[PDB]
């Protein structure tokens, strides 16, 4: 899912939901 | 900083607004990499008022070209400050002057 | 057809990080092929040793910071990058390092070991400004010459910098006339250096002129 | 006053002084300009730039490449380029580069 | 048209143009030499200008 | 003088090439033509051989009357009833601006890809 | 300097030729030329060709890409198209330097 | 972290008698200049060997007098006397003499033979004689040093002639690019070395490396 070229470190994530039903771990 | 300017920079750097300036006079109470306190002096407070002041930074984000921004304190602990004072500095900063 | 060689005379010790060193007698035009030559080898070829690892307890990545501490951990990556440190016996070693309470964190607060040696206790690494606040880190120091960056040679919360392990910051050279029996075409050569304090001046001088020596011997061919 | 300011200093008021070559230790023939300036690093860099191509993927109602590095795409071969190769006499160069 | 394309310029022109200039009582003026080698050799050494 | 001097000059703006070519001959408008353009373009300092106008003139100048037909195709004619032993023809030439010179060829396809396509369609 | 003489020319003294007729000038030709100081010559044009649908070698004259003369199968009026088109274009962007 | 590359690839080429060209690969980086110039300076300023330094001649008391019967100058005489090539064999002084009469070419194998003393080119052409009348008798001196010396610098008739005693002619080197499974920064040396017959290159390259070398003794160890 990274783009070919393109390295880094992950520093954030975040996480956007409606007011439907179910849910992750994660989240 | 530049070596070798005229004498604007401190102009831009404060009315940018990438900086945090001090809003009322006082002391350094507490500061840390993120976080300043100040406690005020007590000609410049309202009555019935604890009198200080907090200052959260800005650490990491990205601007719309994809860049980095970033705040960092400079000042000490214990220290006296007036009021316009920079109390910590943006991208592209030193000391409350343009730096490029 | 036959020339004088040439010796030590004289070492100065200006300082822990200056020193001078004299080699008399040379004939014409040696002493400017010798410098050069010396220059050129003692700039790129000295070994010394480097940090090139840490690991912070509550840290996982350099783009953060740490409540009770004034500074990033970029900074604190950027400060230790600077710490000299003699080391015999081994290519490879770990420090460590705790602090508490309010105050500077120097190199005068690492845990003594048998036979590594700080020789600017004085460095400062962070600043403490909250009294229930407290570090500790792991420190890997290892040995080479060069300049490698990290990126070059490649657990979450190990964190890597960039060695330069060349102890020598500056060289300068001399020649001048010299002083022989009944002779007046003789020259000195006057040598000086400036490092960080980690390297002897008469050592350097004899690597310098065996990588030289070794070089040479491709030149006797058949 | 810069000349005041360098005799202060002790340094020439010409702004010259002697150089020496670094790879053979010889002097230069005529005193040289040193000094201090202030340098900028903008936002094109070449990590930005470079692309290359072999095969990929193409258009829907013009089976031709799709253009642009985003999407992987080829180099545009136009009209004065077309000139350019019929001014040289390439004939199979040209065909080539219309149909395979 | 007829004339050529590819001509120095710049540093080029500026190296020749040093090496072929004269000047009046430099080093070595006076001297009578076996060809160009011997030139060569007098100008490494720091024997002539 | 400029750019605009040399966009007339090769489109016959009317001010005359017409009337020195009808009365001395195409060999005098080719010395006019070429001595003209060379005016504009020598003050700046830019070397051009002359057989590239001569050329564009040449591509200028290809139509005839005795309608409007090609020369070549006048010139094949004539050459074939001639060399029968009868009456040939005479013509009178034309001249054009390049703009209207490209859109009267006897190629459509090239005509539609310079530009009005609906009215060459 | 790279054409063919297309008439009669000769030398500037009375029945004496210099160059023969239909021949290409090179460099050694125009020196010899200059020194008997020619006046005038004639020479042949690509405007007066008989040749339909296309045009002939001879009345072209040298390639001034090359030095000899021109081969069968250049298209040349490209070649008079850029020519023409390339100094207006770089006299354009030059202007802000003065 | 002691250890250091050494080349493994070395080309001679032979151009001519007296003219070689040397390749040495692969080399650490910036170590071609720093050989190359330490070289091509003890080549150029320091290696001994014997010339000719002064000429005595019977009829010629002044450096712009003229003799008749020589087509040639006493300046152009004395351009061919320095580039005569000898070698002497124990000794670090010979005087040389040369007396010739006739018309024709006056050249190197009419000097008078003395062992201890040899010619490395018979034919090298000294003058000319135009007349029978004419005849030449002349003086020469050699003696052994090192390097170069101007007449500039130490000025019965004697002339000054400028001494070569160096036997290498020309020198000269250059740098370029070399690589060792993708570790792409590395030096080549190219050597070009020309010599006026008395040593071949080759030998000349040998005693410098030597003449080098043997400096650093007191250090290396």
């Amino acid at each position: 899912r990274v783009p070919n070229g393109v390295s880094g470190t992950v520093i954030d994530v975040q996480v956007f939901t409606r007011d439907g039903v179910e849910k992750d771990k994660r989240a | 900083k530049p070596l070798v300017g005229t004498g604007m920079e401190r102009a831009v750097a404060v009315d940018s607004g990438v900086t945090a300036v001090a809003k009322r006079g006082g002391v350094v109470q507490y500061v840390d990499a993120s976080r300043i306190v100040i406690k005020v002096n007590e000609d410049e407070m309202y009555p019935g008022e604890a009198g200080i002041d907090i200052y959260n930074l800005t650490k990491y984000t990205r601007s719309n070209q994809n860049t980095c921004i970033n705040q960092m304190p400079c000042v000490s602990l214990g220290e006296p400050v007036e009021r316009g004072d920079v109390l910590a500095d943006g991208p592209s900063t030193d000391l409350g002057e343009l730096a490029l | 057809t036959e020339f004088l060689k040439p010796r030590l005379v004289d070492i100065e010790q200006v300082s822990s990080t200056h020193a001078k060193v004299t080699l008399e007698p040379l004939e014409r035009g040696f002493g400017h092929t010798l410098g050069n030559a010396l220059r050129r080898i003692l700039l790129s070829s000295m070994p010394g040793c480097a940090v090139t690892e840490v690991e912070i307890d509550g840290v996982l990545h350099e783009y953060s910071t740490k409540e009770g501490v004034q500074e990033d951990i970029l900074e604190i990556l950027l400060n230790l990058k600077g710490l000299a440190v003699r080391v015999q016996g081994k290519d490879e070693v770990i420090l460590t390092l705790n602090k508490s309470g309010i105050g500077p964190v120097t190199a005068a607060d690492i845990t003594h070991d048998g036979d590594v040696e700080i020789v600017k206790p004085q460095h400062v690494i962070c600043h403490l400004t909250d009294e229930n606040a407290s570090i500790s880190m792991r420190i890997k120091v290892q040995r080479g010459r060069g300049y490698v960056p990290a990126s070059t040679r490649i657990p979450i919360g190990r964190l890597l910098v960039d060695a330069c392990y060349s102890p020598v910051e500056r060289i300068a050279y001399n020649v001048e006339a010299a002083r022989v029996e009944q002779r007046t075409d003789l020259d000195k050569l006057v040598i000086e250096m400036e490092t960080n304090g980690t390297i002897d001046p008469e050592e350097a001088i004899r690597r310098a002129a065996t990588i030289l020596a070794e070089q040479l011997e491709a030149f006797v061919d058949l | 006053e810069i000349k005041e300011l360098l005799k202060l200093g002790d340094l020439p008021t010409s702004g010259q002084i002697r150089l020496y070559d670094g790879r053979t230790g010889e002097q230069f023939e005529r005193p040289v300009t040193v000094g201090y300036m202030y340098m900028l690093k903008l936002n094109h860099l070449v990590d930005d730039k470079m692309h290359a191509r072999s095969t990929g993927s193409y258009s829907l109602v013009t089976q031709q490449p799709l253009g642009g590095k985003a999407q992987f795409g080829g180099q545009r071969f136009g009209e004065m380029e077309v000139w350019a190769l019929e001014a040289y006499g390439a004939a199979y160069t040209l065909q080539e580069m219309l149909t395979v | 048209n007829g004339e050529p394309i590819i001509v120095p310029s710049q540093d080029v022109v500026l190296g020749l143009y040093y090496m072929t200039r004269d000047c009046v009582n430099a080093k070595g003026e006076g001297m009578v030499l076996t060809g160009p080698k011997e030139a060569e050799r007098l100008y490494r050494s720091g024997l002539a200008s | 003088g400029g750019l605009p001097r040399v966009a007339d000059l090769f489109e016959a703006r009317r001010p005359a090439p017409h009337d020195i070519l009808r009365l001395r001959g195409v060999h005098a408008v080719t010395r006019y033509i070429v001595n003209e353009v060379q005016d504009v373009y020598r003050l700046q300092g830019v070397k051009i051989n002359d057989k590239h106008i001569e050329v564009i003139v040449r591509q200028m100048l290809r139509k005839a009357t005795i309608e409007q037909v090609e020369y070549s195709r006048v010139k094949i004619a004539n050459r074939e009833l001639e060399a029968n032993g009868k009456v040939g023809a005479t013509y009178s030439r034309d001249l054009l601006g390049i703009t209207k010179a490209s859109l009267a060829t006897e190629s459509f396809i090239s005509a539609a890809s310079f530009q009005e396509t609906t009215r060459v369609l | 300097l790279g054409r063919v003489t297309a008439e009669d020319v000769l030398k500037p003294g009375t029945a004496d030729i210099l160059v023969p007729r239909n021949t290409l000038l090179h460099e050694q030709w125009c020196d010899l030329l200059e020194e008997n100081s020619v006046d005038a010559v004639k020479v042949r044009s690509v405007v007066s060709c008989d040749t339909d649908f296309g045009v002939c070698a001879h009345c072209y004259g040298r390639d001034l890409a090359r030095g000899h003369i021109i081969n069968k199968g250049e298209a040349i009026g490209v070649i008079a198209a850029q020519s023409i088109g390339e100094p207006g274009t770089q006299l354009t962007m030059r202007t802000f330097h003065i």
